[PDB]
């Protein structure tokens, strides 16, 4: 889920 | 003013009473004609008038009048000063140590203390608003933030409103200046109160600060709380760290209602005013560390919980703290419906909403007050404008993680209190909800057909999942899915079980509930005729207690006449007659005329029906008014 957070 | 010598031939220690109040008219009114002009800014014998202060504030043999007068003298004395701040400070000091205490519960209102003390506090505001002054705000702060609404500071916060609106933007830096290094400083002081400084002031006055230039306080101070909220997870190895847990806290609490009010073309632009998470001077294109620092929520949603613990409704709300905060972040910058969707709905098993609530809590309702009573909760208002402002801005994918997760969770894998906030957030917004009804039915009528809810008997939470459950049928329109039958049979059982009320309004209204529950949606119905009979048939000359099952008959009667007595486990050849028998019972007229009412609707029924039972039913009714054609004329 750290790439829903990110961009 | 200027004859100041002849002048100081009174304010003598030894003057008469009522010219100490008197005296002090005269220097209140010429400061409001001369507007500080002279005698004030550094000018004439203003040491003197100032000093004359130190004789007077000494005083012990006083009302609190002119105390209470010369605490609204300061408004002009300390306009524009530079100096002599430690002057005034002292005397306050020993002024408000000596005359107010520490909890205001040292006194009943009425008693003489307590209106003297109260209107000091008046004195002290009126004082406050036309200072527009950094030092009397932080002194005012710490005498009201001790305990929670005793002095009635939504009078207080008036004065906050008051100066926010009414000023410049460098006069609110000092404001705010004042109020955030009190915060941030970490001399020792109670958590709490800790708290309450921020909470029940500082933020009071960022919601009405001027539109322009409050950026200019957000960005002198940024690097602070983000250099603050990335450490300390090494050093929980005592108690007192939650004076810790509150900073971080607050620090989340300051920067969300900073999200609230600024413009859109600050936060995201070509152009990164707000560029000072880094260090500026290279990121001037493009604002985007906002989403670099997510990341700090991210920690504040996932954190595993801990094993132990004994700090549990400070770290539960430190959690909503930057829950609130990632909402404020996104619904700003993070434009997308999948962004808003996010890691803010979608998490690995370390699941938010699962963190954000006391799961021992009873949070129990009264249908009978004096929403914003136990709706007064966390996070509730920001999300219902969550959805509600991206409902304006266009799906089943966004509840299936919400929706789907409450009603596949059925079991206790999560708590009852998990389900019902769950169900909050549904019955508040179904204006806002009705295209998704059809399958999130299913989950929130099996929440009230669950064998608890914390109701005892009808409660408002079933009152207001089967109101909202009616309220979607005429788009929706659910029956005869095959969970919806064996739902239903347990909502109509359990709504007729309970359907009494002592008070004959609140009684009146659960029937209503019946009315429209069976005739505007469900042939799935099983009428519960079994516990009908019941609801009536305990004979007792002075019975009320009859009627219910009268009214109740007359509910499954009135929506176009269901059957009575279909293969339910009871003969009509008893039944019936009962029904009839009611109308004997004459001390009551909603037991005896009532019974009658209902049965001129089932002969009507039967007859047209062409059924055999009026041949007996027309009988019995018969028989038993022929008991009182001969003795009970009028009944």
């Amino acid at each position: 889920v750290d790439d829903l957070l990110d961009m | 003013l200027q004859h100041w010598k002849k002048c100081d031939s009174w304010w003598a220690k030894d003057s008469p009473l009522e010219t100490k109040m008197a005296v002090l008219a005269l220097l209140a009114k010429i400061l409001q004609i001369d507007s500080s002009v002279s005698f004030n800014t550094s000018h004439g014998s203003f040491p003197e008038v100032f000093t004359t202060y130190i004789s007077l504030l000494a005083d012990t043999k006083l009302d609190l009048h002119l105390k209470g007068q010369a605490v609204t003298l300061l408004p002009f004395f300390t306009s524009l000063t530079g100096g002599s701040l430690e002057e005034l400070r002292r005397v306050l000091e020993q002024l408000i140590v000596a005359h107010f205490p520490m909890q205001s519960r040292e006194f009943p209102p009425g008693t003489p203390r307590f209106n003297n003390y109260v209107d000091c506090m008046k004195k002290f505001l009126d004082a406050l608003e036309l200072s527009q002054s950094p030092m009397l705000l932080e002194l005012m702060t710490e005498v009201l933030c001790r305990e929670q609404q005793h002095v009635m500071e939504e009078l207080f916060q008036s004065s906050f409103r008051r100066i926010a609106r009414r000023g410049s933007c460098v006069t609110q830096v000092g404001l705010l200046e004042s109020v955030y290094e009190m915060f941030r400083k970490d001399d020792p002081r109670l958590s709490f109160t800790r708290q309450s400084f921020v909470d029940r002031s500082l933020l009071t006055l960022l919601w009405h600060c001027s539109l322009d230039a409050l950026r200019e306080f957000f960005s002198t101070i940024v690097v602070d709380a983000i250099d603050v909220l990335k450490s300390r997870f090494t050093k929980l190895n005592e108690s007192t760290f939650d004076t810790q847990i509150t900073k971080k806290m607050g620090y989340y609490k300051i920067l969300d209602v900073m999200y609230s009010r600024l413009p859109k073309d600050d936060v995201h632009a070509k152009e990164s005013k707000i560029n000072q998470v880094f260090h500026g001077s290279c990121i001037t294109e493009g604002n985007e560390l906002t989403k670099t620092l997510i990341k700090l929520c991210y920690d504040a949603f996932t954190e595993n919980m801990a094993g132990e613990n004994q700090l549990l409704e400070r770290r539960r709300l430190y959690h909503c703290a930057a829950y609130n905060c990632a909402i404020s972040v996104i619904c700003c910058v993070f434009n997308e419906l999948k962004f808003y969707q996010g890691f803010l709905f979608s998490e690995k098993p370390e699941k938010n909403l699962l963190i954000f609530e006391n799961l021992i809590d009873l949070k129990r309702r009264y249908n009978f007050p004096v929403m914003d009573e136990l709706n007064r909760h966390e996070c509730m208002a920001p999300l219902t404008a969550l959805v509600k402002h991206m409902h304006r801005s266009l799906p089943r994918d966004l509840p299936s993680w919400m929706k789907f997760l409450h009603g596949k969770l059925g079991n206790p894998i999560v708590p009852l209190n998990i389900r019902l906030f769950l169900a909050k957030l549904v019955i508040n917004t179904e204006e806002v909800f009705r295209p998704y009804a059809k399958h999130w039915l299913s989950p929130l009528l099996q929440l009230a057909a669950s064998e608890n809810n914390g109701g005892e008997g009808i409660h408002y939470m079933v009152v207001e999942i089967v109101a909202t459950i009616l309220s979607w049928t005429g788009l929706a329109t659910p029956t005869g899915v095959p969970k919806d039958e064996v739902l239903a049979n347990r909502l109509l059982n359990f709504l007729m079980k309970h359907v009494f009320h002592p008070k004959r309004a609140v009684f009146r209204h659960n029937l209503e509930i019946i009315k429209t529950l069976v005739e505007c949606w469900k042939d799935c119905l099983s009428i519960p005729y079994r516990l009908i009979f019941e609801k009536f048939s305990g004979k007792d000359p002075n019975s009320k207690d009859n009627s219910v099952g009268i009214q109740l008959l007359g509910i499954v009667m009135a929506n176009d006449l269901p059957p009575y007595d279909p293969q339910c486990g009871i003969q009509s050849s008893e039944y019936f007659q009962a029904l009839v028998n009611n109308m004997s019972f004459v001390r009551y007229k909603e037991v005896y005329a009532a019974a009658a009412e209902v049965l001129g609707l089932i002969l009507r029924y039967v007859m047209e029906r062409k059924n055999i039972l009026e041949e007996s039913l027309c009988e019995l009714v018969a028989k038993q008014l022929k008991q009182h054609q001969n003795t009970m004329e009028d009944k």
